């Protein structure tokens, strides 16, 4: 725009109002999710399928990275131990 | 000095109070007595209100006498005022908004050792009583020996810029000073309870992303254990319950409590 | 001595504090009415047989002021059952109880449950008084009834009417508690000719 | 489809408040080079925040315009009180993930044993 | 002689005594007897048996210990409620099985509150349920539920006639969970709620008949039964808050700016003390709205002066301005948008100069902006006050008035 | 971790161990609400003969080498984390907590662990939920419907006004079985959203 | 006391004068109004609440059989629960001025007799009323009635 | 000087309060007597109004002095908080101006995104 | 080195020397205190100035030689052997030896020792020492020792000792405990009566 108590109460009011309306929008989204899950028990199943596939892909990538590190350290250890 | 500023601000209010109190005595007198439903009640009410108003004038006058003893260019001042205002406003807003966070999930380590060393040195710069000795006997995992006066010798075990294990020991006790005695006990029950409370504080102070404020708060909470054996319990008042000094300090409130007397 | 009776009767009707937290978990049925009455009557019998004749009445004034000082009507009716069995067993002379019951200044008509239970007990124990005592009781009961206003509440009227059955029992000709000439003499001394 | 767009709308409204909190923290840390970095960070935050407004608005329009045929039952009439090939695909994925989780548990057990054995040896060597 | 003393750490002076006895028929079993002891050189007070309906957990022992630790804090609160002549129902099991609650029936009415407002409050208090929560089990919460709310707000509080307010109390670590300070603070909050209900009832009664300018100028926003947040301004930006501080026994008003159009402040922060005293002498909110609507326009102009000029806040509608220290001027705001300016340093009586002195010479500048005759006031429009005080370039951006005094 | 899947379980073994000591970091979160449901965390110290547990609430418990002790303790800790999850969820959704008891003593005498208790109210007044979880008998949730909404409560002639027809009344129970989501926290927010204001 | 006393003395002189305000008014009207300027710009509710906040086991109602709509309220409520519905009426007479004179239960031994369970419930509930503290409430009597019935169910 | 003036006016303020209380008492007593049987001398009397305005004038002079001292002290502390002096004031005003540009940018963006 | 306090408690009334210890020790046992062994403090004297050599059993191998205000040497037991070898050269004094022998009771990190300075063959007096091993800092751990003493000692509780002396961050020492014991011993030897 173009002492302490004023800014204090002002931030109290605006922040509490923002928090209430954010929690209300979250409640609306949760209601929509509940309705769609209870009355359309097929899009939630598709969501579970996608989530499980993503989890499997993430696990595969992690195990690949672990195998790469393991092979690197195996070569490093095979280099040493020598005389 | 700041103390002078407060005395002047208090005095300005005291002058305003004296003027308002004197106006109140005369303004109420002008209205005069009210019916009050009873002869005794009306006389008592008028006398009580007048006497309270007369006393307030005396109290306000006395404060002013006592407070006497205690005590291209304008744009720059405007910028200074706006900077102070934004600082206070953003501080209050960040506090109020991070106190209540609506984040519910994350899904929608590697760290430089010199960075950890710099963080530890910055933390050691403050709290002049505490002295932290950095050492890396086993790997990049750092081990900190923190001496608190003649009171405590804490053994923090970093795995990263992360606190993993803490074992406080007495000052007279030996940390063996060398290859660090990570695994041992203090042989005194008080310091064992302090180790338990330190592990509890570690489990409590756990910020998700930022790894520096956690160590800051842990060191600040440890620094509270410098008035040990000195400041009594804030619930029962005594120093000793079953031969133990008060070994617990409330998080968010650096007070003193026997752990049997809870928070 | 009144401290002794104080300890006795206060230890009779004590109330439990720590109950209603963990309700009914304490292993003990609190003495029901009969065993409590028998124990109370025994302890009061000890204090009464210890007591002297001249001290026979000030303790009874203390008993009735302690009963009328109560607030729970179940407590009052329990101590009135204690007083009824203390008269019935022959321990107490059945004139001192009635007189100290009625002449107690805590007996007002606004204490309607106390009014009803008191005049119920006097209806129970008036049959043993001698006739001169019945005459004085008739006088003090009429003077107690005389303090009621012309209008009272519609709920308290039946509990107020408990004195009327004592009056109907005294002035009953077949019961013959006293010569009826004494009854009409006390009445006409209180309601002379021309007074409703 | 719509049940996932609703979760997207949920995550957007859960993230916008965190973005505002980060903006507040940035304005707080701005005391009087580094100024340019703070400015461009604030501008990027504002742009991404406006993009989040647009995204939440469009997903709101989507979930409001959808209103599938199966919504005649008002709320509170749905909570249960006292008084095909998709399932086969689910079962197959469940068996696959169960086998993979058993294998990963074996791998984790072997790794834990390795780490414990190395730690014990390097501790006793002293 | 084979017994265990399980002390309750949360609620002291209470000790459970668990004694073990040999059972005759089975030489490989034991029997447990549980007693509730209490202590005041320790002195026991009362003792009562309580023994009625892997194997090392001893389920009934932990059950009795938890039951005692949960129930005993309520006993002290019940005793404290009985000691202050507050009619309260006993400790009752709530409908959701597991619980404890002390529902009050009637509160001591008030001190210093009218009888009709006391009746209006007593006929609106539906329930005063007290409950226990928090770690260590030492936080109390009273849920008051009022009906027939006088006036609603802009927020989503226009639901059914049932407003629920939760008052929380956490006693200190000492002064055990059941004490006098909790119910004392509760009575203090109730008294503040009543003294605020006074003003809300007055405002609800005066709402049907409004001068028709304050209706669009001011609007009620929230009513939490302990605070009144009214909002005024052309764009509904400024906000005033009413609250009764029982510590000082006086109304405390707090002013703020909530709206996406405003200055740098509420613009009324220079008259905060005189408004405090004004509302303290006569607790009426319509007078507050009227004086705010009348004094906002001159304050918006008198706040933008360069800070030279000094603003001395005198009594309400009597803001004083003083160029340097030598000059002065009095601002007399009145209804229908008029401000009367005065010579300042001049005295309303026998013609002698004040401590500041230095009689302002021109005087007639205020007359054209329409001997000792600066002492008599000169009314304006608030628009001529805007012109006389908002910095225009010269016929550096200074004011007209500071050009005059310069 | 394999058998019990409803709340969660986590473990992060320490890097450096000893020949007579070790340490873990047990966490009991929810499946979806990881952030808010961070009230119960454990730090076990596996000694030579004793396992020491340090809870986040300042409670130290010395267990035994006997597996049953550790299993029962972890089950009770999961049961308590279950009610802490509901508490942290009510703190976030803005639901007002009415009551919270970590070790309740009213109800059936329970197993190895003591039962937990929570009761929250909806932000818009009337609605309210209550949760009681335990190691043996758990997930006993019942919603508090408002009066004049069930239409099955027996009316009384003593009630001659309509103002008293707004209080939260009949206390209807809800079956936690045959529900949506996949976690106690998922089902709890779906139930909270169901009892929310229809902004659809 | 100090610096104010003569004013105090003056007003303490002149209370009970009938003309009093005139005089105060006169000497204090002009200066103030010159300086500061112009002036300024059947059934009791506690029983109803106790009824509204009962457990749904009870179904309390009024009593038109004996005294009805007079003041003190006679009530026949009920017992409806998984427990036992023996003798639902338990007539309770709540006197006026509820936060005193704790209500008394009008005894009816005619129905509680000729049955062992009913005699046991009568005995235990009477003993429980004896152990009840003074100035008890209606909810207290209802709860002790319920718990006495439950004791008779388990003890027998 | 500001502290010194505050000291100088305080004895006067006590004196003005004493006269205002005494004059009020004399006026009320004369007005009650005029109304009452007692007939009191006309006397000098001294007007209550003149004293009440004098007390207010001393109160304004004290508040003006304290308000100036508080503002002067606050400005000095802030100035301390924030090689040649012209370049010093130049870099201060430059920092002040760049902060203001950041302010204006954030303001205009947050106000153009919505509302 | 843990802050310690030693004081003499008079037997009082007609209570025999031993009778009072028996009672005081039972009072200590009534604090939940558990016996943790036995402690013997035997001290010998020399009329050279004046030399003192004392040895608490709590310290297994050390022998302390204190020269009044002069420095205390904490030395190994072979110190006593050196002293005996010098003996012909050294002064001896006349039966000034003083010993306090009593039980040690441990109460949660506080060790309390009550003993009868038996002079020679005849007991006379009583010494109480309360030590705190965790409290390395001294001179302000006085609040602790005082509260614990008022708990059990009650009357005759000492109002500190001068071994703490000037306020300092100096750590408490085994030498300081020995100086307290030496002042206490000088008082028993001379209290008389
Ligand atoms: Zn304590």
């Amino acid at each position: 725009s173009q002492d302490q108590e004023e800014i204090r109460t002002g931030v109290d009011q605006c922040i509490q109002k923002f928090l209430d309306i954010a929690r209300q929008t979250e409640c609306f989204f949760l209601q929509k999710r509940l309705q769609l899950s209870v009355q359309k028990p097929e899009q939630v199943i598709k969501e579970d399928v996608s989530e499980l596939r993503n989890e499997l892909q993430r696990k595969d990538a992690l195990v690949q990275k672990h195998l790469t590190k393991l092979r690197h350290w195996q070569q490093v250890l095979e280099d040493i131990n020598v005389q | 000095v700041s103390v002078n500023l407060e005395a002047f601000s208090q005095a300005i209010s005291a002058i305003q109070a004296l003027r308002s109190s004197v106006s109140r005595v005369f303004d109420c007198l002008k209205d005069g007595m009210r019916n009050k439903e009873t002869l005794e009640g009306r006389e008592k009410a008028f006398i009580a209100h007048f006497q309270d108003n007369l006393h307030s004038v005396n109290r306000d006058l006395n404060e002013l006498e006592r407070l006497s003893n205690l005590v291209l260019y304008s744009q720059l001042l405007q910028a200074y005022k706006w900077s102070n205002k934004l600082q206070y406003h953003a501080g209050l807003a960040s506090g109020l908004l991070n106190q209540q966070s609506l984040k519910r999930s994350a899904n929608q380590l590697v760290l430089p050792p010199q960075y950890v060393d710099d963080v530890i040195s910055r933390i050691d710069r403050m709290f002049p009583e505490m002295s932290i000795h950095l050492s890396r006997p086993n790997g990049t995992s750092a081990m900190l020996l923190v001496t608190l006066g003649k009171v405590l010798k804490v053994i923090v075990v970093m795995r990263s810029l992360f606190i993993d294990r803490t074992i406080v020991k007495g000052y007279n006790e030996n940390v063996y000073t060398e290859d660090l005695d990570i695994w041992s006990k203090s042989n005194y029950q008080v310091f064992q309870k302090v180790t338990d409370h330190a592990t509890t504080a570690l489990l409590h102070y756990q910020l998700p992303q930022m790894p520096d404020v956690v160590v800051r708060s842990f060191m600040t909470w440890l620094r509270s254990y410098i008035k040990l054996f000195q400041a009594p319990c804030q619930r029962c008042g005594k120093f000793l319950q079953d031969g133990l000094p008060p070994t617990w300090r409330d998080f968010r409130t650096l007070e003193a409590f026997h752990d049997t007397c809870r928070q | 001595m009144e401290t002794q009776l104080q300890s006795i009767f206060e230890e009779v009707v004590k109330t439990e504090v720590i109950e209603e937290a963990f309700p009914g978990m304490f292993m003990d049925t609190p003495e029901d009415e009969k065993t409590k009455l028998i124990s109370c009557l025994g302890a009061f019998r000890q204090f009464w047989g210890g007591l002297s004749q001249e001290s026979h009445e000030q303790c009874i004034q203390w008993i009735v002021k302690f009963i009328h000082g109560q607030h729970s009507p179940k407590r009052i009716s329990f101590l009135y059952d204690c007083l009824a069995m203390a008269v019935e067993t022959g321990l107490l002379p059945p004139r001192l109880v009635c007189e100290s019951l009625i002449n107690s200044d805590t007996l007002e008509w606004e204490r309607t449950q106390l009014w009803a239970l008191t005049f119920k007990l006097v209806r129970k124990i008036i049959g043993g008084v001698d006739y001169k005592g019945v005459r004085d009781l008739l006088k003090v009961i009429l003077e107690k009834i005389l303090t009621i206003p012309n209008t009272v509440s519609s709920a308290v009227v039946q509990q107020l009417l408990a004195a009327r059955e004592v009056i109907a029992y005294i002035l009953e000709r077949n019961a013959c508690l006293l010569p009826a000439y004494f009854a009409v003499t006390e009445i006409r001394k209180l309601y002379p000719e021309g007074k409703l | 489809n719509t049940a996932s767009l609703c979760r997207i709308g949920q995550e957007t409204v859960q993230d916008i408040v965190y973005r505002t909190m980060e903006i507040f923290q940035l304005l707080r840390n701005m005391q009087l080079g580094t100024y340019q970095d703070r400015l461009t960070k604030l501008q990027d935050n504002l742009r991404q925040l406006s993009v989040l407004f647009r995204k939440l608005r469009l997903v709101y329009d989507k979930c409001n315009e959808n209103c599938g045929g199966m919504d005649p039952i008002p709320v509170e009439q749905l909570i249960p009180y006292v008084e095909s090939e998709e399932r086969r695909e689910i079962a197959e994925v469940n068996k696959k993930l169960k086998q993979k989780n058993q294998q990963l548990k074996q791998i984790m057990d072997q790794l834990r044993n390795l780490i414990w054995d190395i730690n014990a040896m390097l501790a006793m060597r002293n | 002689k084979n017994k265990l003393f399980i002390k309750l750490t949360r609620l002291p002076q209470y000790y459970i005594v668990v004694e073990m006895l040999e059972v005759p028929n089975k030489p490989t079993q034991l029997s447990y007897k549980y007693y509730f002891m209490s202590v005041n050189p320790a002195m026991a007070l009362l003792l009562q048996q309580f023994k009625e309906n892997m194997c090392a957990f001893n389920k009934v022992l932990a059950h009795f210990v938890a039951m005692c630790d949960t129930n005993m804090p309520f006993v002290g609160l019940r005793l404290e409620l009985s000691n202050l002549e507050i009619p309260h129902q006993g400790v009752q099991v709530e409908g959701d099985g597991f619980s404890h609650a002390i529902r009050l029936l009637k509160i001591p009415p008030c001190k210093g509150i009218t009888e009709e407002t006391q009746k209006a409050l007593d006929r609106s208090l539906l329930d005063c349920t007290f409950r226990l929560q928090g770690r260590n089990n030492r936080t109390w919460v009273a849920e008051l539920v009022f009906a027939n709310c006088p006036l609603n707000g802009t927020s989503t509080r226009e639901q059914g006639p049932s407003r629920h307010v939760y008052l929380t109390y956490e006693n200190l670590l000492s002064e055990p969970v059941g004490g006098r300070k909790v119910v004392e603070m509760f009575l203090n909050d109730w008294n503040s709620i009543a003294r605020l209900y006074e003003c809300v009832l007055e405002f609800a009664r005066s709402l049907p008949d409004i001068p028709a300018h304050l209706n669009i100028f001011s609007e009620v926003r929230v009513y939490n039964y302990r605070k009144l947040i009214l909002c005024y301004g052309t764009t509904k930006g400024s906000s005033i808050s009413i609250q009764w501080n029982s510590i000082h026994q006086k109304f405390h008003i707090s002013l703020g700016t909530v709206g996406p159009n405003s200055g740098c402040s509420n613009c009324h922060n220079t008259i905060l003390h005189q408004l405090q005293e004004m509302f303290n002498k006569t607790p009426n909110v319509v007078q507050l709205l009227q004086v705010l609507f009348d004094t906002q326009a001159p304050l918006n102009a008198i706040n933008k002066l360069p800070t030279c000029f000094s603003i001395l806040p005198q009594s309400s509608t009597h803001i004083r301005l003083a160029f340097r220290n030598m000059y002065c001027i009095d601002i007399y705001c009145r209804s229908r948008g008029v401000v009367a300016i005065r010579d300042g340093a001049y005295s309303l009586f026998d013609n002698s100069k004040l401590v500041e002195g230095f009689y302002p010479a021109p005087g007639l500048k205020t007359f054209l902006n329409m001997s000792w005759a600066a002492s008599i006031p000169t009314i304006l429009t608030h628009s001529a006050l805007n012109i006389l005080l908002l910095p225009s370039p010269t016929p550096y951006l200074c004011s007209p008035l500071e050009r005059f005094l310069g | 971790a394999s058998r019990i899947e409803d709340p969660q379980i986590q473990a992060h073994w320490s890097n450096i161990n000893d020949v007579y000591e070790s340490s873990v970091k047990v966490l009991i979160t929810s499946q979806g609400y990881e952030q808010i449901c961070k009230s119960i965390q454990l730090q076990l110290n596996i000694g030579v003969e004793q396992i020491r547990v340090v809870h986040r609430d300042g409670r130290v418990i010395t267990l035994s080498y006997q597996e049953q002790e550790l299993q029962d303790f972890l089950l009770s800790q999961m049961s308590q984390h279950q009610v802490h999850a509901v508490q942290q969820l009510a703190k976030v959704m803005g639901w007002q907590v009415l009551s919270f008891s970590n070790h309740v003593g009213l109800g059936p005498i329970e197993s190895i662990g003591n039962a937990s208790a929570i009761t929250v109210a909806s932000p818009s007044g009337d609605y309210a939920i209550s949760v009681r979880n335990g190691p043996e008998s758990g997930s006993k949730i019942m919603v508090q419907f408002p009066r004049n909404q069930c239409k099955d409560l027996p009316k009384s002639d003593v009630l001659q006004d309509n103002k008293w027809s707004h209080l939260r009344g009949p206390f209807k129970e809800v079956q936690w079985n045959k529900m949506e989501g996949r976690n106690f926290v998922y089902k709890m927010e779906l139930l909270m959203s169901a009892l929310s204001p229809c902004l659809l | 006391q100090y610096l104010c006393q003569p004013l105090l003395d003056a007003v303490l002189a002149n209370i009970r004068s009938p003309v009093f305000n005139h005089s105060l008014y006169r000497t204090f009207v002009p200066a103030m109004t010159a300086i500061h300027g112009p002036p300024i710009t059947s059934i009791p509710s506690v029983l109803q609440g106790e009824v509204a906040r009962l457990d749904p086991k009870f179904l309390v109602n009024l009593d038109p059989s004996h005294c009805s709509n007079n003041g003190t309220v006679h009530l026949i409520c009920k017992l409806d629960d998984k427990d036992l519905p023996s003798v639902p009426p338990l007539e309770l007479s709540v006197p006026a001025d509820y936060p005193a004179q704790s209500p008394l239960w009008i005894d009816r031994q005619w129905q509680y007799d000729a049955n062992p369970f009913l005699q046991s419930v009568h005995r235990c509930m009477t003993s429980r009323l004896l152990q009840l503290p003074d100035k008890h409430s209606v909810t207290a009597l209802l709860n002790t009635w319920a718990q006495s019935v439950h004791q008779a169910c388990l003890s027998a | 000087d500001p502290v010194q003036r505050y000291k100088m006016l305080i004895p006067q303020l006590k004196e003005s309060l004493q006269t205002l209380m005494k004059v009020a008492a004399q006026n009320l007593i004369q007005n009650t007597n005029i109304d009452n049987g007692q007939k009191s001398s006309d006397g000098p009397i001294q007007r209550f109004d003149k004293c009440l305005e004098e007390f207010y004038a001393l109160c304004d002079q004290l508040e003006l002095c304290l308000r100036l001292a508080h503002e002067c002290l606050s400005q000095s502390c802030d100035s301390a908080k924030h090689l040649p002096y012209p370049q010093y004031l130049a870099v201060i005003k430059a920092q002040i101006s760049c902060a203001k540009d950041i302010h204006t940018a954030l303001l205009d963006c947050a106000n153009k995104v919505t509302g | 080195m843990g802050v310690t306090c030693v004081s003499q408690m008079p037997v009082a009334e007609g209570k025999s020397v031993q009778q009072t210890v028996e009672l005081l020790t039972r009072k200590l046992e009534m604090l939940g205190a558990e016996k943790q062994g036995t402690f013997c403090v035997d001290c010998e004297t020399y009329h050279t100035k004046l030399m003192y050599v004392m040895h608490n059993s709590e310290y297994p191998l050390s022998c302390f030689a204190l020269f009044e205000n002069g420095p205390c040497l904490i030395a190994d037991t072979n110190f006593d052997v050196l002293m005996v070898k010098l003996k012909g050269f050294f002064q001896s004094a006349k039966a000034s030896k003083i010993e306090t022998r009593g039980t040690r009771y441990q109460y949660c990190d506080f060790l309390v020792k009550v003993g009868t300075v038996t002079m020679g063959p005849s007991a006379r007096g009583i010494s109480v020492e309360v030590e705190y091993g965790p409290c390395v800092v001294a001179s302000d751990c006085w609040s602790l020792l005082l509260e614990f003493l008022q708990s059990f000692l009650g009357s005759h509780t000492p109002g500190a000792p001068a071994v703490f002396g000037n306020r300092h961050d100096a750590v408490y020492g085994p030498a300081d405990t020995m100086v307290q014991y030496m002042e206490l011993f000088n008082k028993i030897r001379k209290q008389q009566q």
